[PDB]
């Protein structure tokens, strides 16, 4: 439920304020406060590129498969940036590498489009599932070819290939 | 133009290009719209063409889409800080709950960019618990009315909050809250209470609303005035 300490925490993982995150867990904010979208700290500490602030939020209990509104996780916000040991992270603590968003879209999906090729393989590593279709029918692959990121639509189309 | 306008002239063209994409789920009914167009920033107008490119035709009323297709497109008096022309180049982000008076709810957000002569909006919309036989999934609305947002600053960014009406085919209205948060992505000056007053209209539209045009005027003022 919504507290005082909550907001404070979700807008020093939003503004990036590291010092301040830690000071706000130690007086007992919540880590999984959660915002009217559905953002928690650990979703904005993934998107900020905050490293050292995942690791303690998922220390200190941290939903790492939380989802937003959209469907969106804390490993799509990280793949999406390009965040690899963020990625890296997430994983280890059990990140569910193929959660699907609001229109079906996995974190492969989003290295994919973004142009990410470490993330890409990592997912790939961790069982990403390359033939996943978003609800449009469109796979990791398809993303890759519309914007144009040939070695990862490369490595896609490798990965593809069943026996 | 004025002292206050000549501010942003540098990052705020008179004419600024839109290119936009918004990712969707109403009911459960996933789409994609992208759109292009221009406004004039400092008259307070923008014109958007809007095609969708997945999950067509959209079985609901393209009203609950057309305000989430940018304040950067607000014609500000120079006594009135402008807060999202400020935040240009790096932009700012908004947030916004649009609820409806039968229950049915709008969830979206939109991260505002700048490239060259162009503003950029990626979008995500999320419409739940519309009743079937309501006025949105039976497209059964006609248009926005006027309306007036009252924006304010909390909490070291600006709200935005509208007492709106969806007009209803027959001469109804269906009434809708707006509540929005504006974050611009760097400081800027802080206004303070005033006005937008708006309206938006779609120009044009094929039978589906597959393609679609959408225009909309804003213009800030005191309360006072």
């Amino acid at each position: 439920p919504g507290s005082d300490l909550g907001k404070k925490l979700l807008e020093a993982a939003r503004a990036g304020q590291d010092d301040e995150v830690r000071i706000l867990m130690a007086n007992g904010a919540d880590v999984n406060a959660t915002d009217w979208v559905g953002m928690t700290p650990l979703h904005l500490a993934a998107w900020k590129g905050h490293l050292e602030i995942v690791e303690v939020l998922l220390k200190t209990g941290a939903d790492v498969n939380a989802h937003d509104v959209f469907g969106t996780t804390p490993l799509h916000l990280a793949a999406h940036r390009g965040h690899l040991e963020i990625v890296e992270v997430l994983l280890k603590a059990g990140a569910d590498v193929n959660a699907q968003d609001m229109v079906g879209k996995t974190p492969l999906h989003l290295a994919a489009y973004y142009g990410h090729l470490e993330i890409v393989e990592v997912l790939l590593k961790h069982g990403a599932d390359v033939n996943a279709q978003d609800k449009f029918g469109k796979t990791p692959f398809d993303l890759a070819i519309d914007n144009g990121n040939e070695d990862i639509a490369e490595v896609l189309q490798k990965a593809a290939k069943l026996n | 133009v004025s002292k206050g306008e000549e501010t942003t002239m540098g990052v705020i063209k008179p004419d600024m290009k839109i290119k936009l994409k918004m990712e969707g789920n109403v009911n459960g009914h996933a789409f994609v719209i992208e759109g292009e167009g221009e406004g004039k920033p400092y008259d307070g107008t923008n014109t958007i063409n809007l095609e969708v490119k997945e999950g067509a035709p959209l079985p609901f009323s393209y009203d609950i889409l057309t305000t989430a297709f940018n304040r950067a497109f607000t014609k500000y008096p120079d006594d009135i800080p402008n807060y999202f022309k400020q935040s240009f180049p790096e932009g700012y982000s908004w947030e916004r709950t649009m609820t409806f008076e039968d229950k049915g709810i709008v969830k979206v957000k939109s991260d505002i960019s700048m490239e060259e002569d162009s503003f950029i909006y990626e979008i995500h919309l999320k419409g739940e618990n519309f009743p079937p036989n309501g006025p949105v999934m039976q497209k059964k609305t006609t248009g926005w009315d006027a309306s007036t947002e009252r924006m304010y600053v909390r909490d070291g960014v600006l709200k935005g909050d509208v007492k709106h009406k969806l007009l209803l085919e027959g001469g109804g209205h269906h009434r809708v809250d707006f509540k929005t948060i504006y974050r611009a992505k760097k400081a800027v000056k802080l206004p303070d209470y005033h006005f937008v007053d708006h309206r938006i209209e779609i120009l044009n539209h094929d039978k589906d609303y597959n393609k679609v045009t959408v225009y909309e005027s804003a213009v800030a003022r005191n309360s006072t005035d």
